[PDB]
């Protein structure tokens, strides 16, 4: 009865958790073998690709979320896109689940054998969630760790063989990083960036010495607060400003988690950059883009005047103006013009696109490609028929966009209300009323009345 | 009465209906009603 | 004390009539300038081109309108997700045209409505209440964000919104069956169940407690002065309640714990609305209801019809002729 | 040597599946914390091991 | 003790099941209309009265089966298995859709007795019979869905069919052929439904979050005993969050309660008088004022002009297989459509 | 497809990744087994 | 209170209540398998077997069109098929 | 006359919400 | 083939109830 069962800990069964608030070594167990499950599913799911995987179909057409992530860091990979080597993907699958076994064997010890508690076996590794400098102090070194692994992309970049680059001429290639974006002017213009449409915040990172160089600035940063942290308690001001329990820094952490996970959403569903449609299919806007382009395509091919051609609106029918008086593609898509794709930017010029490319220069690559993704757009029903809702079954598809987009909401939705739950309960708890109201001093009973 | 134990009985009879469950949702990839 | 504590003190004040707080000093203003804003559009705003293609609909009690039809129209497919400020417009005729107002009115109402669930924590802090009110108004606040933010993210434009207004919300409702199968989603079951379970557990518990009432009263007079405001004891048998519905079905479906009866209360439609709330987030990005068309055939391979192609023949009318104007390709791929 | 690489890999698969129910029964029965930490500790390097011999003769029949 | 008195005891005992004489109507009729759709989901099609597969046993799931509606030709027809049309055969009976009347009546029965045992009940264990006169609502529901309006429409066929997606499918038939959302009523339901699950959302979460600290677990439920006398939450402070944070706040516990039982159950009432009136097809359909300006001044639109196009669409893409006894024949270049699509 | 070397083991690579849910599942086979102190 | 019964956490951890049921929960399943498999389950209650739906070029619905001359159209539409 | 009608519906609400909050029935602890 | 993956998963998931099993006889420090 070590806690362990509801007359002694306090919560009952459905909340056992939180008997492991104040055991140090059966919580650090815990975490292990939770971190053992995350290596685990990322080794087996990614096995479990490769042996489901065709290297004649897209990858968007096989169900694959891991593998992508995996290529587009360089490795398998060719001109293109094209699968050269499967060789890497099996190696990242039997390494992470290899690695989920030691990690499962060090969290199943820690919640067992170890001491429940690891404040008397040592002064280094035990921690009382009040303690605000050891508390930093466990910030700061996975502040250092973090900041590693962002270097450690930056030296995937431009020193082990680079990273796909769909904009790399040719149809994209994997291509070494070797001027890094450095001037904070653009690293940090991004984050002042408005988030809404035609300028995107952070989503629209669109090359990779950008994404290299915010790596490189972020990894030092992370190491520097890491040092910080360390080496400093915090100041009055944030002393009187925080809850400092363990329930309190789980909500502040289930914040951060939300935001992220919103943040990973948009990320997935408008960047083409290190979410290549290669590899995940093209964007909602891109299909839509792509749809107008077959059309323009075909319709000009049979004679029609595109640039003169009135709809039945008054409007372009296949171009028209934005309201910056940019040219784009008409139709509902003209939502979309904001839409950048390197299958599509060498028809643009200065104001937009250009009607002398367009009846000039479109190569057979780009009508593949733009028929290629307006017949792969990320439109789908729950048990994967493509299309819109009203087409026959027929085509087994949903874009890896589309799930990775609504799984990361929903996981950002349920987390926000997390961080609501435990950011209350530990104000509450930290004043001593979470387990209701005092009947002999009710506070209400003590205020006068409102009228 | 009380021979078996519960939590055993309820492993059993949840494995039981997982099983039942998992050949619904693959007969409907299967055979009639697969759109095939 | 000095000046910052004497207002401090103030805005988390207990004894005013309305709490304020810290949430309430952003939710007022944003409140306000929404509810101005909107309450001028419905009665006199000009027609917006909603899908940007110049064809102006016509929302506002001036223009037409009566309260059923009255709207404020969604901002221009034109404009897209682009932030449309007044500050934007070369003219404040250029902004109704383009369907300013909305954008207005939805960003000081998804932000004010935001602070109102963090204005119910801070009150429930300052009065030594249990903090999880906030959680619950978070499904409602959820379905706002929903199908005003969230679905035109994913479909690329504000024109896509759900429209302020009684038949613009229909307008919306049909169009999304069309584009996205929502019956056929399990999460939208989930809410229907969620608000069909609310309403049933409401009307349950309501007749339940009011059906044990203890005789306090005679009969000329409203039983509900049998209770006096902050009386120590219970004003109904629960015991009795129990006995009688653990025989209306049997004796364990039923609750004899108040807390855990009232916490039931509470999870059922709260969870449902979340459902439903993330079923019209992730059909924002279009995955869509379950697709049965064509399911059933025969031996030979005719198509064999059921309820879900009836369904989706219903569906192919309001695809076709919705924004009958707006599509020049065959596919209406957002 | 394609049929030792096999051997190996099951050797692996049975001893994973072998551990994998083990250590959790001998770290909460509290009779042998003695006899079998013997056990486990064999298993350990006799899984590590394994995984380093299928990993070298993977290269061989890769 | 006549026969009578003594079947009334042995009715009336303490069993884990309580029967009564309501039993005696209840548990026959439930049982058989569930027996009767289970039955007809898994084995049943509807394909002699409607052109549809609706079974398991078919290949249809769970949201697709049905029990369906009788054909159009067999009008209010009660079709008995030993009625003119299936002469008592239990084959051809299912063929012509005769559970459908089966599931119907039976259910109706079984919920009056449902409604007589909340009565028996109430009376025999001493409480005011509220959640009785509660159950009305789904009552007048279920007369007024199931059964008045195909009694005012050409026959049974236009009842709703019991299934997922047979109901989604006569939900889309109300906004294609009623436009039952412009009605008042169905309006005034939907308030009424949505507002019950408001409060039971907000009576359920108040409480939990005003409970008394009355013992000293973090797991609050345990510290209620169901004899105790005082209140478990504190109606005075509810009060103050309440009026401080929406202005106005319940102060009284029973109207609260009573308030919780009228606002769903009249919002159900008020939506089965809307369907009596689609029983005659008296439908809000239309705003007559708008019509005949939009008739004359073709730059005039509102989102009522654009959702009876809507309604449009659907009539015209879903009659033909919907209503397959009419024959409905509609070339290609009939169907409204707007461009491209 | 996998290595062909390792293809004897794509049925147990196919069932792996659904492994993480049974540790959800075996918790609960484990606290009726405790009763759910 | 108690009703009077016997608990059913004490019938179900029984042995003589498992006795009866592994045989008659499996058998009952194998006679309604034994339903389906035999084919019978479509005579009963008159559903198409894949094969029945058209004949093998018609293309129409056997949709009942007459209310007392029901039975009869249903049948008759039963020998067209072969 | 029809606009004039809603808006003096809409605006008579808004009275009662004032009078509502700002002149209840004051709830007191009998 | 597909018995193959389903004797797998058999043998798998009855791994888990099993180490239950198992710590109960040994009065297990469950
Ligand atoms: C404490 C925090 C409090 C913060 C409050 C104040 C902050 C306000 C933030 C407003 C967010 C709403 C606007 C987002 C709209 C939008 O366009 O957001 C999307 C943008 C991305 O924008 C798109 O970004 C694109 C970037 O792609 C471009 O570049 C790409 C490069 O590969 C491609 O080339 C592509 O073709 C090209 O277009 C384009 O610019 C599009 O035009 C542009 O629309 O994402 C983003 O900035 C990422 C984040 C989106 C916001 C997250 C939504 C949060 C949801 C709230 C949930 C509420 C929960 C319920 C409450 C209970
Ligand atoms: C609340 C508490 C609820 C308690 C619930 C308990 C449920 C009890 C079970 C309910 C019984 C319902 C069966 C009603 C059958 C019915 O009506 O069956 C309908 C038949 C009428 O039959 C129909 O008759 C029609 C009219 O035909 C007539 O008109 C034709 C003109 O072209 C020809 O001349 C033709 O020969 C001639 O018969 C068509 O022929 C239809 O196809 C045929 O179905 O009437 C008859 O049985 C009876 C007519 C008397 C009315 C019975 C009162 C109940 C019905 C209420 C109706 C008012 C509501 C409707 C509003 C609209
Ligand atoms: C996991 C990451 C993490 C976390 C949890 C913390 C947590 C903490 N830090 Mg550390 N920090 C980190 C990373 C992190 N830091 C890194 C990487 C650096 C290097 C830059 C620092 C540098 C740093 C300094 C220099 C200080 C802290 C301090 C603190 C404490 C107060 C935090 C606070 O008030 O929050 C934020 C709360 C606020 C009220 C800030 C309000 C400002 C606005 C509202 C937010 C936006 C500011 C942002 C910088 C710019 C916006 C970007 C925009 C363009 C999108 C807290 C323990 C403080 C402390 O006590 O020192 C020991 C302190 O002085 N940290
Ligand atoms: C990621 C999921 C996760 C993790 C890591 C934990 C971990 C923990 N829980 Mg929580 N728990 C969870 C989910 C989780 N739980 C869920 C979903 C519920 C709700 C049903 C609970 C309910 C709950 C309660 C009620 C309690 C805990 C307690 C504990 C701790 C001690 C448990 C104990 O004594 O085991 C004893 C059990 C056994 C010895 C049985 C065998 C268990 C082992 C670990 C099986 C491992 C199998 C695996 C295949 C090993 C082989 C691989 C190896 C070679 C690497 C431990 C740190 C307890 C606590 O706080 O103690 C103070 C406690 O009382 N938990
Ligand atoms: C966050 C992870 C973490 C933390 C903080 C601890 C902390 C602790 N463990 Mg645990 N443990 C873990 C993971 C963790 N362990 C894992 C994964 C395993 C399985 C391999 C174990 C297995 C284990 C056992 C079996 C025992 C401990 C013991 C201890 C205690 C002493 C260990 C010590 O001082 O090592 C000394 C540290 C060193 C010699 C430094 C080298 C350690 C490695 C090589 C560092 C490599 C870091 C790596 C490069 C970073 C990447 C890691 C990965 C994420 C990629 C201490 C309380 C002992 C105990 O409690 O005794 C009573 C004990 O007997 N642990
Ligand atoms: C509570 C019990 C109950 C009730 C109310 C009903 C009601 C109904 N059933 Mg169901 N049924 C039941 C039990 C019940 N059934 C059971 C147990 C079974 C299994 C056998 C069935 C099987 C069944 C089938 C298979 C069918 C029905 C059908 C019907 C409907 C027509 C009934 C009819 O015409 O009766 C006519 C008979 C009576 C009304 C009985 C009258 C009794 C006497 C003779 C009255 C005269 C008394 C005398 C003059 C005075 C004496 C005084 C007294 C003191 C002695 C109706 C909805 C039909 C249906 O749903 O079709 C659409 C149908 O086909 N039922
Ligand atoms: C609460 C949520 C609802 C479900 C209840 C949860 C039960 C869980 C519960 O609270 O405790 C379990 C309860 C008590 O059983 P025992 O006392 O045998 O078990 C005690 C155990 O808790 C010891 O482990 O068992 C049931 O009541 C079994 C239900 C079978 C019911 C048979 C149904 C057939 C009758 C048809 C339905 C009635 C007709 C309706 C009226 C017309
Ligand atoms: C604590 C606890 C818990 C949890 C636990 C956990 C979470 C665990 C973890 C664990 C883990 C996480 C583990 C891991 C393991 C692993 C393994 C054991 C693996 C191995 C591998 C192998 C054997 C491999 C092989 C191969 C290769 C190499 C190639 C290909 C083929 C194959 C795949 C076959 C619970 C809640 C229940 C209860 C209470 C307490
Ligand atoms: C990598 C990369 C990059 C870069 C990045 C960066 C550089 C970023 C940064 C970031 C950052 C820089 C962040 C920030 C953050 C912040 C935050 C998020 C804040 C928060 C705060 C709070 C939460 C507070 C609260 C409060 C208040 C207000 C009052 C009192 C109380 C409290 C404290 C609660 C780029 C894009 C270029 C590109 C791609 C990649
Ligand atoms: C799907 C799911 C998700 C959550 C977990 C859970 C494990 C519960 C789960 C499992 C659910 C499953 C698959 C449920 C399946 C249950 C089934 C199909 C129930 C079948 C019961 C059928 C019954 C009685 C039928 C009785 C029929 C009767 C008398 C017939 C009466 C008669 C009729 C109809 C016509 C005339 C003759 C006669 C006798 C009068
Ligand atoms: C008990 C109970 C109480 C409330 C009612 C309820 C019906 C819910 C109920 C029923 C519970 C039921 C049905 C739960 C089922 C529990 C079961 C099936 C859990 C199974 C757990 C099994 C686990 C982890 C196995 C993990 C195995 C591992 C690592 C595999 C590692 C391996 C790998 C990765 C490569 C090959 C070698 C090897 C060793 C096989
Ligand atoms: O705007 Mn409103 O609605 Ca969603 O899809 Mn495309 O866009 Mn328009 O069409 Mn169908
Ligand atoms: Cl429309
Ligand atoms: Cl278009
Ligand atoms: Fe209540």
């Amino acid at each position: 009865a070590t806690n362990r069962d509801q007359e002694s800990s306090g919560f009952a069964w459905w909340a056992g958790n939180a008997r492991l608030i104040n055991l140090s070594g059966k919580l650090l167990g815990a975490h292990v073998a939770h971190a053992g499950l995350i290596v685990f599913w990322a080794g087996a799911m990614t096995l479990f690709e490769l042996a489901h995987f065709i290297p004649e179909k897209p990858m968007y057409e096989q169900g694959l979320i891991l593998i992508p992530h995996i290529a587009t860091l360089g490795w398998g990979v060719g001109p293109g896109g094209e699968v050269v080597d499967t060789f890497p993907f099996f190696v990242v699958g039997v390494v992470h689940l290899i690695s989920s076994a030691v990690l499962g064997f060090g969290g199943v010890y820690h919640a067992i054998r170890g001491p429940e508690t690891l404040e008397e076996y040592s002064s280094f590794f035990g921690y009382d969630w009040k303690d605000k400098n050891k508390m930093t102090t466990i910030l700061g070194f996975h502040l250092i760790v973090l900041g590693i692994g962002a270097l450690l992309l930056v030296a995937k970049a431009m020193f082990f063989g680079g990273l796909y680059d769909t904009w790399a001429p040719g149809g994209g290639d994997v291509r070494v990083i070797t001027n890094p974006t450095l001037d904070p002017r653009v690293i940090f213009g991004y984050l002042l960036k408005s988030p809404f449409g035609g300028e995107g915040w952070i989503v629209s990172v669109n090359n990779l010495e950008d994404v290299v160089g915010g790596h490189i600035w972020i990894g030092l940063i992370c190491i520097a607060g890491g040092i910080w942290h360390i080496l400093t308690t915090p100041f009055g001001w944030a002393r009187r400003a925080f809850i400092w329990s363990g329930e309190a820094y789980l909500s502040y952490s289930l914040g951060a988690l939300s935001m992220m996970g919103f943040i990973a959403t948009c990320f997935v569903w408008f960047n083409n950059t290190v979410y290549p449609s290669e590899f995940y299919g093209p964007t909602g806007p891109e299909a839509s883009q792509a749809q107008a382009m077959t059309f323009l395509i075909r319709d000009q091919k049979l004679g029609a005047n595109v640039g003169s051609a009135q709809g039945p609106t008054g409007l372009g029918k296949y171009l028209m103006r934005s309201p910056t008086g940019e040219i784009i593609f008409g139709g509902e898509t003209m939502r979309f013009w904001d839409f950048r794709g390197p299958w599509l930017e060498p028809l643009r010029g200065p104001n937009g696109l250009d009607l002398n490319k367009i009846k000039n220069d479109i190569q057979p690559w780009q009508e593949r490609r733009a028929a290629e993704y307006m017949t792969h757009a990320p439109l789908g029903s729950l048990n994967s028929v493509g299309g819109v809702a009203t087409e026959i079954n027929s085509v087994n598809f949903v874009s890896p966009r589309s799930w990775l987009a609504t799984s990361h909401f929903v996981l950002a939705f349920f987390f926000l209300v997390g961080h609501l739950w435990h950011a209350g309960r530990a104000r509450a708890a930290a004043a001593g009323f979470e387990k209701g109201i005092d009947r002999e001093s009710e506070p209400v009973l003590s205020m006068p009345s409102l009228d | 009465g009380g021979r078996i134990p519960l939590w055993i009985v309820a492993t059993v009879a949840g494995m039981g209906v997982i099983v039942i469950v998992g050949l619904f949702f693959y007969g409907a990839y299967a055979g009639l009603g697969s759109s095939l | 004390a000095n000046l910052w504590e004497r207002f401090c003190n103030w805005v988390t004040s207990t004894d005013n009539r309305l709490y304020v707080g810290w949430f309430g000093v952003i939710m007022i203003p944003t409140l306000l300038a929404a509810t101005i804003c909107f309450v001028i559009a419905f009665i006199a705003a000009p027609p917006v081109d909603i899908d940007g293609i110049r064809e102006p609909v016509s929302g506002s009690l001036l223009y037409g309108n009566n309260i059923i039809t009255g709207a404020v129209v969604p901002s221009s497919n034109a404009i897209g997700l682009h932030f449309y400020p007044i500050w934007e417009a070369a003219s404040l005729d250029e902004w109704l045209y383009n369907g300013g107002p909305y954008q207005l009115i939805i960003f000081h109402f998804l932000l004010g409505a935001s602070c109102y669930m963090g204005r119910q924590w801070e009150l429930s802090y300052r009065l030594g209440m249990r903090p999880w009110i906030c959680v619950a108004y978070s499904a409602p606040l959820a379905s706002a964000f929903a199908v005003f933010l969230i679905y035109p993210i994913g479909q690329g434009s504000f024109s896509d919104g759900m429209p302020l207004g009684i038949s613009g919300t229909f307008n919306f409702m049909i169009v999304f069956q069309a584009e996205h199968n929502i019956l056929m989603h399990p999460f939208h079951q989930l809410g229907v169940a969620g608000v069909f379970g609310g309403a049933l557990f409401c009307a349950m518990h309501g007749s339940l407690v009011t059906s044990s009432l203890i005789r306090e009263t005679t009969e000329t007079e409203s039983a509900n002065y049998g209770y006096k405001f902050g009386q120590e004891e219970e004003t109904y048998n629960i015991v009795a309640a129990h006995g009688y519905f653990g025989r209306l079905i049997f004796q364990y479906a039923s609750f004899n714990n108040s807390r855990s009866l009232h916490f039931f209360l509470a999870a059922w439609p709260v969870v449902g609305v979340w459902f439903t709330a993330l079923g019209i987030s992730t059909m924002a990005f279009n995955l869509n209801g379950f697709n049965f068309n064509h399911s059933v055939i025969d031996a030979k391979g005719n198509v064999i019809n059921t309820w879900a192609d009836i369904i989706n023949r219903a569906n192919l009318g309001m695809e076709v002729m919705h924004e009958r104007n707006a599509h020049n390709f065959p596919l209406d791929l957002a | 040597m394609t049929i030792l690489f096999q051997l190996a890999l099951a050797a692996l698969v049975i001893l994973s599946f072998v551990m994998v129910i083990g250590v959790p029964v001998a770290y909460a029965s509290p009779q042998d914390w003695d006899r079998s930490k013997q056990l486990i500790f064999l298993g350990s390097g006799l899984w590590i091991a394994l995984v380093l011999v299928v990993g070298v003769l993977n290269f061989f029949v890769v | 003790r006549g026969w009578f008195d003594i079947l009334d005891d042995w009715l009336k005992r303490d069993r884990f099941v309580f029967v009564g004489w309501s039993g005696i109507l209840l548990f026959p009729c439930a049982y058989l209309a569930l027996g009767g759709w289970l039955t007809g989901t898994t084995f049943v099609t509807s394909w002699y009265t409607h052109g549809l597969a609706s079974s398991y046993l078919e290949g249809c799931n769970f949201l697709t089966v049905a029990v369906s509606t009788p054909a159009n030709s067999m009008g209010h027809s009660l079709l008995l298995l030993w009625g003119p049309e299936a002469q008592g055969d239990f084959t051809r009976w299912c063929q012509l859709g005769g559970l459908w009347t089966f599931i119907a009546l039976h259910g109706a029965f079984g919920l009056i007795g449902f409604m007589l045992r909340q009565f028996e009940i109430a009376r025999l264990v001493g409480v005011r019979p509220y959640n009785a006169i509660a159950f009305s609502a789904p009552i007048a529901v279920f007369v007024s869905v199931f059964l008045i309006y195909p009694l005012g429409q050409s026959s049974w066929f236009f009842a709703p069919s019991f299934g997922v997606a047979a109901i989604f499918r006569f939900l889309l038939f109300f906004q294609g052929f009623h436009n039952w959302t412009l009605n008042p009523f169905h309006m005034m339901g939907v308030a009424g439904v949505l507002g019950g699950a408001l409060l039971c959302a907000i009576h359920g979460a108040t409480v939990e979050n005003t409970l008394f600290q009355d013992g000293e677990g973090a797991s609050t439920f345990r510290a209620f005993n169901p004899t105790q006398a005082e209140e478990t939450y504190s109606m005075v402070t509810a009060n103050r969050f309440w009026s401080q944070i929406f202005g106005i706040a319940f102060s009284n516990k029973r109207w609260l309660h009573f308030f919780m039982l009228f606002v769903p159950v009249t919002g159900l009432w008020m939506s089965a008088i809307g369907v009596v009136g689609l029983a005659l097809n008296l439908r809000s359909y239309d705003f007559i004022s708008q019509e005949i300006r939009a008739a004359e001044d073709p730059e005039f639109e509102t989102f009522y002009t654009k959702n009876l196009l809507l309604n449009e669409g659907i009539r015209a893409w879903m009659a033909p297989q919907d209503q397959p006894h009419e024959n409905f024949v509609f070339p290609e270049e009939v169907l409204p459509r707007g461009n491209a699509l | 497809k996998l290595p062909e070397a390792y293809a004897i083991f794509d049925p147990l690579v196919d069932v792996l990744p659904v492994i993480p849910v049974l540790f959800l599942a075996l918790a609960f086979v484990w606290q009726a087994a405790v009763g759910f102190r | 209170g108690t009703t009077g019964e016997r608990p059913f956490s004490d019938i179900i951890t029984s042995v003589r209540y498992w006795v009866i049921h592994s045989i008659t929960i499996p058998a009952l399943f194998i006679a309604g398998w034994l339903f389906v498999s035999t084919g019978l389950a479509y005579d009963v209650f008159g559903t198409p077997r894949p094969d029945s739906y058209y004949a093998q070029e018609q293309r129409s619905i056997p949709l009942v069109t007459d209310r007392f001359e029901a039975k009869q159209q249903v049948e008759t539409f039963l020998e067209q098929l072969k | 006359m029809e606009t004039i009608t809603y808006v003096f519906i809409f605006a008579c609400i808004i009275a009662l919400f004032f009078f509502a909050i700002f002149f209840r029935e004051p709830p007191r602890i009998t | 083939e597909v018995i193959a993956q389903l004797t797998m998963i058999a043998m798998i998931g009855i791994a888990g109830p099993m180490i239950i099993f198992l710590l109960a006889v040994r009065r297990g420090n469950l």
